[PDB]
C-alpha cells in the first residue's frame, strides 16, 4: 500500500512534466514554421530583383 | 529450442499504460462534473437566521427604496432574489478548539499539587 | 449528537464508499492529511455526525471496510483519500466469494462475521446518541449480497429500535456482467424486506443514461456512476448536519415515507445536473430545479415512473431561497398529474429546507421516490429465476456448500408475494 | 461507428472542446498560481541537493566548527548475498508523502546511508561543542560532541538524537534502536568518538582524533553505536538507500564489526567541492 | 498472495511450458538470470509477480511450476538451454524408457514408479504457498505420459487436496491431421477418469491453429513454436486478473462459477482475438466491437467445431488494456440481437466480463503484432458433442477387429474397462442431449 501511494504521487509528476511538454512543443513549431516562411519570401524577393 | 529461445536483454516491461488507465477509469473531478459557473467555496457558507437577526439585513449594493422595472413587470430589488454573498458566519468556536486541541502542555512534568497551588495575586487578595 | 454509522462490503460497496467520504470530506473542508482547513464556523458545529475526534485535531470517518478478497483494499488505501481511513476498521478475508452466495453467507462468510461485529459494536458505543445505520452493497456479487445481508440480520437483532437504510445496486438486464446473479439477487432481497426501513435501489443502466443524455459525456467510466450516486448518499442527511428553515432528518423520512411495514423501495434523483456547454447559460432557479425533479430520465432506478402511481414523494431542498416558489411548485405537479398520484392519500409530497448548499452549487434538491412502479425492477429478476430454476442450471455451487433448496423455494414465495403488494395499490 | 479525435468536427465534438478548454484553462491558472507538485519537488530538490563546500585540515585532528562528512567504509561482508558495496554517506531523509502534501520540513526526519561521495547540502555535518564558543580546539577521545546539519537550508539547525527504546518508537524496518534528527537541545544529541581496538581503547581516550579515520560513534544516553544496515533497503524519493540505527554489534572474538565503524570525513585542499576519496 | 502451481505433464506440457513461462519471465521483466535488472530505482510497488516467481534472499526469483515427463529427450534440451540457471533443479523430473503412446504403460507400469517421487515436490511446493488458488495442467489426450501419467496423478491430487479447482488445457486430437495411430485408444481412456476428478477442461487442437496463422499472421509454413506462443497468450489473459489490477477482477473460482451449469459439463471453448501481423496492425482500426465480433466468427475458434450447430450456454470475456466499460455494454448488446448466435432458453444472461488494465505484451521479433486491447473468451457450446461423435466414431470401427489391444492387455491393464470407458461416454453423450432440449 505504501509504495502504490509512492508510484501514484510519482505519476502525478510525470502528468504535469508531460503537459508542460504538450504545450511547448507546439510553440516551437510555430516559431520554426514562421522563420523558414519569412526566409523563403526574402530569398525569393532578392533573387527577382 | 536453442535458435529460437534467446536471452532478449533489451529491457522489455513497460510501466506507464496501466496508470493511464487507472486515471481514465477514475474520471472526471467535482469541478468537472457538478460545480457550476466557477464558483469559488468561500461565498455560499451563510445561514438565514444569521443573514437576518443578527446582521439585521445588511446589503450595502441593494438601494433602500424599490423602483418600478419598466420592460418587465413590478418593482426590480428584490432582498431574496439577491442575498449576501459576505465572508462567512464566524465566532469564537474554531479559536476555541484551537486553543483547547493544539495546546501541547509544554509543561511535561506537572504535580496537581503545584499546578493547583500557585502565588496568588495581590490585586485578587482581599 | 445523532452520528451515522457507515456500513460498505463488497468491491461495488467499497468503492461508492470512497467516493462517498470524498465528497463529504470537501463538504466539512477536511484535507486528505485529516485536520480541518475551512472557513465557516458551521462546518465544525455539527461534525461528529460523521468524523470521530483523535489528538492533534484529526478527524476520521466512522466507517467500517469489508470485503473478503484484498484487491479493492488496495486501491482504496492508495486513492486520493487513503490515510484518512483508520487501519484498524478495514476487515478483509483470504479468498474471494466467487460470485456466491453460499460463500458470502454460510461457509467463508461466517467466520468473518466475528470480526466486523466487534468493530460495528466498539464503534456503536463510542457515539453519544446513535442515529442510525446506513450501508451500501452491491446484490449482484457475493460479498456484498452475501455477507452484508448476513451483516443486516445481525445488527437487527442487536440494535432492534433503531433507523436502518440500504442504498443496494440492483442488477440490470441489459448491462448483466455476472452469469448467476438471478440467484444472488432472489436470495438478498428475500433477507432485505424483513431488517430493512429504506431501501434505495440504483441501477446501473439508469446511471449511464444520466451521462449520456443529462450529461453529454464521452466516456462515462466508474469514477462518475460512483459520484452521482455520492450526491444523493450526501443530500439525504443534510439537514441533520446543517441548520435550515425546516429540518427533516432520517427518521421523518421514514415516518412520511413509509405507510405499510413492506413498503419501504424508493427511487432516488439527483436535481440540478447540466453538461459543460448548458452550463453557464442556465440559470439556477426554483423552478428549473422542480422541473428536472419528476422527469422519468432523471431517476437512478431502471423504471418507468409513468406506469405506475407516486405512493408517497419527498423532496429535499438546500440552499438560501424562498418558500412560497417550494409550495406553489409542489402543489403545481400535484394539481396537474392528479392522475399519477394515489386518491386515498392526501398530501403526498414532503417538503424539507437546508441552508448550506453543496460546495460549488448555488441550490440543490434530492429526491425520494416510493412508487408502485418499483414493481418492474422485481419481475425482470423473477421471471429469470423461474426461469432458470426450472431446469435446476448452476444450482450444484448452492446446494453443495450447506444449502437445502427449499431456500430457494421461499425466496420464490416472499419475492412474489411482495409484488403482490404493490399491485392492490395501483 | 468509427471515432477519430479532438480536431476533426464530427460527432459530439462540441462537448469534448468544452472539456478540454477548461481543462486547459485550470491547469494554466494552477501552473501561474504555482501549486504545480513538480514545481514543488523542483524547489525541494533545488534546496536538498544543493553543493557544499567541507573543511580542510592542517595537522590531521579534527577540530570543532568544521564541516565533516560521516562515511561508512565498504568490507567485504558475508552476512548477506545482497547488500550495498562501497562506502555510503550518512544522509537525512524527509518523509516521502508528508514531503510531497507539504512543503514544510517535518520534524523530526530520518536517516539513511546513500552511495555518494561528492558532498551536497544533504550530508554536511558540523562538529560542535555542547560548552560553546570553542575556538582553535581539537576533537578528543572520549569527549563529547554534538552533530549539527543545516540539510540545504538556511533556516534551521538539526541535530541528531535518539532515546531509549519503547513500544511505541522502533526504526522503520529493523524494529532496533532509531536515530532521527531534532532541533531541540538535551543531553540525547550528545555522541562519543571511541578506538575500534578493545586493547588500546582506554589507552588512546583523551588524544585528538585523526581524520579520515576508522572510529566507534558511541551514544551517551543510551551507549548505542551509530550502525548502518546494508541487508535492509529503504525505498525513498532519492532511490534505494541502507539503513541506519544504533545498536553494537560483536563477533566472536567481542570485537566490533565493519557496521559500527565510521569516518568523518573532510574537504580536499586542491579541490574544495571533492572529499579526501 | 494468491498464488498458482502450474503442472506441465508429457512432451506437449514441457514445450508449452518452454513458451509459457517465457512469458511471464518477459512480463514482470524477470531475466533468464532469475534477477530483475538494477535500472529500477524509480521503479517500485511491484509485487504482483509473487503469484508465480518465490523470492529468495538473494533476490533471486524461481517460477512455482513442476515439469513431468518419463524420457530425458525434452527437458534436457531445457537443462542446457537460455532457462538453465532460472529453474529448479529438482522441479524438472525426468523418467526412462517414455510410454510409446501406450495407456496402460503410463497408468500401471511406469507411471507409478515416479508418481512418490512427483508428489512429494508438490507437497515441498504447497507449504510455502501462504495462499493457493489452485491448479493449472498442461498435457495431450495422445500421448502415453499425457493421458497414461495425468489419469492417475488427478486422482492421487484429490485424495491430498479436498476440494480445490482443477483446471485443464489439454491438446484435443485434431478432426483430419495428426500424428499418431492409436490415438483412440488414449483419448477415450483418460477423458473417462477425468470427468469425476477435474473442474473446467479448456480445449485447444492442433488444425485450427494450422489454420489461423495462415490466413491471419499469413505464415505459411509454421512449427510448434509458433503455436505455442498463441496458447502461451490464453492462459496470461485468462490469468491476468490476479496478477495485475483491473475494474473487474476474476478469480479462479469466479470464472470456475459462471461456466459450468452441471457437475458433468466442464468443457469450454478457447478463442484470442484479435491476432494480427505486424504490418496489417498499423492501419486496422481496432475498436472494441471488432475485437468481440471476431470471437464469434466459427473461423477464429481454435477448435475445429462450428457453435452455429449448437447453443451456447455461458461464456466468459476477459479484457486487458485500454477498455472503457462502456463499449463493453455496447458491444454485447449488438450480439445480444443477432439471430445466427443461439442460446439456451435457461441462461437469460450469459456474459461475464472482466478488465485488466495491463495491455498485452508480445515478445520482442515475434509473429503476432503488440495491440493494446485484446479478449480472450472461453465459451461453453453444445457443439463439443460433435468432437466426441467422430472420435468414438473412430473407436467402435477399429475396437471391432481387436486391433492392438494385446499392447494394452499385456502390460498390466484389464480388457474389461475398454467397453467401461466406451460405456461412459455413451452415457455422457445423453447428457449434452437432455442439456440442449428447450423447456
Ligand atoms: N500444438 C502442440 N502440440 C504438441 C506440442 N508438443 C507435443 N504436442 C502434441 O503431442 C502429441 C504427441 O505426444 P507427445 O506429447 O509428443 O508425447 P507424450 O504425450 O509425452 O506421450 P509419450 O511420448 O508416449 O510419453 C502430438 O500429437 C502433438 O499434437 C507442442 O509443442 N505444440
Ligand atoms: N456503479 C458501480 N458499479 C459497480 C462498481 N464496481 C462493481 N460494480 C457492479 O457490480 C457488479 C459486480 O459486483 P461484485 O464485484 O461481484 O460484488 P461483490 O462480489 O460483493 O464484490 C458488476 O456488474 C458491476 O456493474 C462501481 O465502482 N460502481
Ligand atoms: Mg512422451
Amino acid at each position: 500500500v505504501q509504495r502504490k501511494q509512492f508510484l501514484r504521487l510519482l505519476q502525478n509528476e510525470q502528468f504535469e512534466l508531460d503537459m508542460e511538454e504538450a504545450i511547448q512543443k507546439a510553440e516551437e513549431n510555430k516559431r520554426l514554421k514562421e522563420l523558414q516562411l519569412k526566409q523563403e519570401e526574402k530569398l525569393a524577393m532578392e533573387l527577382a530583383k | 529450442y536453442r535458435k529460437e529461445y534467446i536471452p532478449f536483454p533489451d529491457h522489455r516491461p513497460d510501466q506507464i499504460s496501466r496508470w493511464y488507465g487507472k486515471r481514465k477509469v477514475e474520471g472526471l473531478p467535482y469541478k468537472h462534473l457538478i460545480t457550476h459557473h466557477q464558483e469559488p467555496p468561500h461565498r455560499y457558507l451563510i445561514s438565514t437566521y444569521d443573514d437576518h437577526y443578527n446582521r439585521h439585513g445588511y446589503n450595502p449594493g441593494l438601494p433602500p427604496l424599490r423602483t418600478w422595472n419598466g420592460q418587465k413587470l413590478l418593482w426590480l430589488p428584490e432582498k431574496s432574489d439577491f442575498p449576501l454573498l459576505a465572508p462567512p458566519t464566524n465566532y469564537g468556536l474554531y479559536e476555541q478548539l484551537k486553543q483547547r486541541q493544539l495546546t501541547p502542555k509544554a509543561g511535561l512534568k506537572q504535580s496537581t499539587y503545584t499546578s493547583s497551588y500557585p502565588r496568588p495575586p495581590l490585586c485578587a487578595m482581599s | 449528537m445523532r452520528e451515522i454509522v457507515h456500513l460498505q462490503a463488497g468491491q461495488c460497496g467499497n468503492q461508492i464508499g470512497a467516493k462517498f467520504w470524498e465528497v463529504i470530506s470537501d463538504e466539512h473542508g477536511i484535507d486528505p492529511t485529516g485536520t480541518y482547513h475551512g472557513d465557516s464556523d458551521l462546518q465544525l458545529e455539527r461534525i461528529n455526525v460523521y468524523y470521530n475526534e483523535a489528538t492533534g485535531g484529526k478527524y476520521v470517518p466512522r466507517a467500517v471496510l469489508v470485503d473478503l478478497e484484498p484487491g479493492t483494499m488496495d486501491s482504496v488505501r492508495s486513492g486520493p483519500f487513503g490515510q484518512i481511513f483508520r487501519p484498524d476498521n478495514f476487515v478483509f478475508g483470504q479468498s474471494g466469494a466467487g460470485n456466491n452466495w453460499a460463500k458470502g453467507h454460510y461457509t467463508e462468510g461466517a467466520e468473518l462475521v466475528d470480526s466486523v461485529l466487534d468493530v460495528v459494536r466498539k464503534e456503536a458505543e463510542s457515539c453519544d446518541c446513535l442515529q442510525g445505520f446506513q450501508l451500501t452493497h452491491s446484490l449482484g456479487g457475493g460479498t456484498g449480497s452475501g455477507m452484508g445481508t448476513l451483516l443486516i440480520s445481525k445488527i437487527r437483532e442487536e440494535y432492534p429500535d433503531r433507523i436502518m437504510n440500504t442504498f443496494s445496486v440492483v442488477p440490470s438486464p441489459k448491462v448483466s456482467d455476472t452469469v448467476v446473479e438471478p440467484y444472488n439477487a432472489t436470495l438478498s432481497v428475500h433477507q432485505l424486506v424483513e431488517n430493512t426501513d429504506e431501501t434505495y435501489c440504483i441501477d446501473n443502466e439508469a446511471l449511464y443514461d444520466i451521462c449520456f443524455r443529462t450529461l453529454k459525456l464521452t466516456t462515462p467510466t466508474y469514477g462518475d456512476l460512483n459520484h452521482l450516486v455520492s450526491a444523493t448518499m450526501s443530500g439525504v442527511t443534510t439537514c441533520l448536519r446543517f441548520p435550515g428553515q425546516l429540518n427533516a432528518d432520517l427518521r421523518k423520512l421514514a415516518v412520511n415515507m413509509v405507510p405499510f411495514p413492506r413498503l419501504h423501495f424508493f427511487m432516488p434523483g439527483f436535481a440540478p445536473l447540466t453538461s459543460r456547454g448548458s452550463q453557464q447559460y442556465r440559470a439556477l432557479t426554483v423552478p428549473e430545479l422542480t422541473q428536472q425533479m419528476f422527469d422519468a430520465k432523471n431517476m437512478m432506478a431502471a423504471c418507468d415512473p409513468r406506469h405506475g402511481r407516486y405512493l408517497t414523494v419527498a423532496a429535499v431542498f438546500r440552499g438560501r431561497m424562498s418558500m412560497k416558489e417550494v409550495d406553489e411548485q409542489m402543489l403545481n405537479v400535484q394539481n396537474k398529474n392528479s392522475s399519477y398520484f394515489v386518491e386515498w392519500i392526501p398530501n403526498n409530497v414532503k417538503t424539507a429546507v437546508c441552508d448550506i448548499p453543496p460546495r460549488g452549487l448555488k441550490m440543490s434538491a434530492t429526491f425520494i421516490g416510493n412508487s408502485t412502479a418499483i414493481q418492474e425492477l422485481f419481475k425482470r429478476i423473477s421471471e429469470q429465476f423461474t426461469a432458470m430454476f426450472r431446469r435446476k442450471a448452476f444450482l450444484h455451487w448452492y446446494t453443495g456448500e450447506g444449502m437445502d433448496e427449499m431456500e430457494f423455494t421461499e425466496a420464490e414465495s416472499n419475492m412474489n408475494d411482495l409484488v403482490s403488494e404493490y399491485q392492490q395499490y395501483q | 461507428q468509427n471515432v477519430y479525435g479532438p480536431g476533426v468536427r464530427i460527432g459530439n465534438w462540441n462537448e469534448d472542446v468544452y472539456l478540454e478548454e477548461e481543462l486547459m484553462k485550470d491547469f494554466l491558472e494552477k501552473r501561474d498560481k504555482g501549486k504545480l507538485l513538480i514545481q514543488r519537488s523542483r524547489r525541494l530538490k533545488q534546496n536538498l541537493l544543493r553543493p557544499m563546500q567541507l573543511s580542510v585540515t592542517e595537522d590531521g585532528y579534527i577540530h570543532y566548527g568544521d564541516k565533516v562528512m560521516l562515511v561508512n567504509p565498504d568490507d567485504p561482508d558475508t552476512e548477506a548475498d545482497v547488500f550495498l558495496r562501497g562506502d555510503l554517506s550518512l544522509c537525512m531523509t524527509p518523509d516521502e508523502i508528508q514531503s510531497h502534501l507539504k512543503d514544510e520540513l517535518e520534524v523530526p526526519c530520518g536517516l539513511s546511508a546513500v552511495q555518494a561521495k561528492t558532498p551536497i547540502g544533504r550530508n554536511t555535518f558540523i562538529i560542535l561543542s555542547v560548552h560553546r564558543d570553542a575556538t582553535g580546539q581539537v576533537l578528543r577521545y572520549g569527549q563529547d560532541f554534538c552533530l549539527g546539519i543545516t540539510g540545504g537550508f538556511d533556516n534551521k539547525m538539526l541535530y541528531l538524537s535518539s532515546d531509549h527504546r519503547t513500544l511505541l518508537k522502533s526504526s522503520k524496518r529493523s524494529w532496533l534502536q532509531e536515530v532521527y534528527l531534532t532541533d531541540e537541545v538535551s543531553h540525547v544529541n550528545c555522541w562519543q568518538a571511541a578506538f575500534p581496538d578493545p586493547q588500546l581503547r582506554l589507552e588512546y581516550e583523551g588524544f585528538p582524533v585523526p581524520a579520515n579515520a576508522k572510529i566507534l560513534i558511541n551514544h551517551c544516553h543510551t551507549n548505542r553505536g551509530l550502525a548502518a544496515h546494508r541487508h535492509l533497503f529503504l525505498s525513498t524519493y532519492f532511490g534505494k538507500e541502507a539503513e541506519v540505527v544504533a545498536h553494537t554489534y560483536l563477533d566472536s572474538h567481542r570485537v566490533e564489526k565493519p557496521r559500527n565503524h565510521w569516518m568523518l570525513v573532510t574537504g580536499n585542499p586542491r579541490d574544495a567541492s571533492s572529499s579526501m576519496l | 498472495m494468491r498464488e498458482c502451481i502450474s503442472i506441465h505433464v508429457g512432451q506437449a506440457g514441457v514445450q508449452i511450458g518452454n513458451a509459457c513461462w517465457e512469458l511471464y519471465c518477459l512480463e514482470h521483466g524477470i531475466q533468464p538470470d532469475g534477477q530483475m535488472p538494477s535500472d529500477k530505482t524509480i521503479g517500485g510497488g511491484d509485487d504482483s509477480f509473487n503469484t508465480f516467481f518465490s523470492e529468495t534472499g538473494a533476490g533471486k526469483h524461481v517460477p512455482r511450476a513442476v515439469f513431468v515427463d518419463l524420457e530425458p529427450t525434452v527437458i534436457d534440451e531445457v537443462r542446457t538451454g537460455t532457462y538453465r540457471q532460472l529453474f529448479h533443479p529438482e522441479q524438472l523430473i525426468t523418467g526412462k524408457e517414455d510410454a510409446a503412446n501406450n495407456y496402460a504403460r503410463g497408468h500401471y507400469t511406469i507411471g507409478k514408479e515416479i508418481i512418490d517421487l512427483v508428489l512429494d515436490r508438490i507437497r515441498k511446493l504447497a507449504d510455502q504457498c501462504t495462499g493457493l488458488q489452485g491448479f493449472l495442467v498442461f498435457h495431450s489426450f495422445g500421448g502415453g505420459t499425457g493421458s497414461g501419467f495425468t489419469s492417475l496423478l488427478m486422482e492421487r491430487l484429490s485424495v491430498d487436496y479436498g476440494k480445490k479447482s482443477k483446471l485443464e488445457f489439454s491438446i484435443y486430437p485434431a478432426p483430419q491431421v495428426s500424428t499418431a495411430v492409436v490415438e483412440p485408444y488414449n483419448s477415450i481412456l483418460t477423458t473417462h477418469t477425468t470427468l469425476e476428478h477435474s473442474d473446467c477442461a479448456f480445449m485447444v487442437d492442433n488444425e485450427a491453429i494450422y489454420d489461423i496463422c495462415r490466413r491471419n499472421l499469413d505464415i505459411e509454413r509454421p512449427t510448434y513454436t509458433n503455436l505455442n506462443r498463441l496458447i502461451g497468450q490464453i492462459v496470461s489473459s485468462i490469468t491476468a486478473s490476479l496478477r495485475f489490477d483491473g475494474a473487474l477482477n476474476v478469480d479462479l473460482t469466479e470464472f470456475q462459477t459462471n461456466l459450468v451449469p452441471y457437475p458433468r459439463i466442464h468443457f469450454p471453448l478457447a478463442t484470442y482475438a484479435p491476432v494480427i501481423s505486424a504490418e496489417k496492425a498499423y492501419h486496422e482500426q481496432l475498436s472494441v466491437a471488432e475485437i468481440t465480433n471476431a470471437c464469434f466468427e466459427p473461423a477464429n475458434q481454435m477448435v475445429k467445431c462450428d457453435p452455429r450447430h449448437g447453443k451456447y450456454m455461458a461464456c466468459c470475456l476477459l479484457y486487458r488494456g485500454d477498455v472503457v466499460p462502456k463499449d463493453v455494454n455496447a458491444a454485447i448488446a449488438t450480439i445480444k440481437t443477432k439471430r445466427t448466435i443461439q442460446f439456451v432458453d435457461w441462461c437469460p444472461t450469459g456474459f461475464k466480463v472482466g478488465i485488466n488494465y495491463q495491455p498485452p505484451t508480445v515478445v520482442p521479433g515475434g509473429d503476432l503484432a503488440k495491440v493494446q486491447r485484446a479478449v480472450c473468451m472461453l465459451s461453453n457450446t453444445t457443439a463439443i458433442a460433435e468432437a466426441w461423435a467422430r472420435l468414438d466414431h473412430k473407436f467402435d470401427l477399429m475396437y471391432a477387429k481387436r486391433a492392438f489391444v494385446h499392447w494394452y492387455v499385456g502390460e498390466g491393464m484389464e480388457e474389461g474397462e475398454f467397453s467401461e470407458a466406451r460405456e461412459d461416454m455413451a452415457a455422457l453423450e445423453k447428457d449434452y442431449e437432455e442439456v440442449g432440449v428447450d423447456s
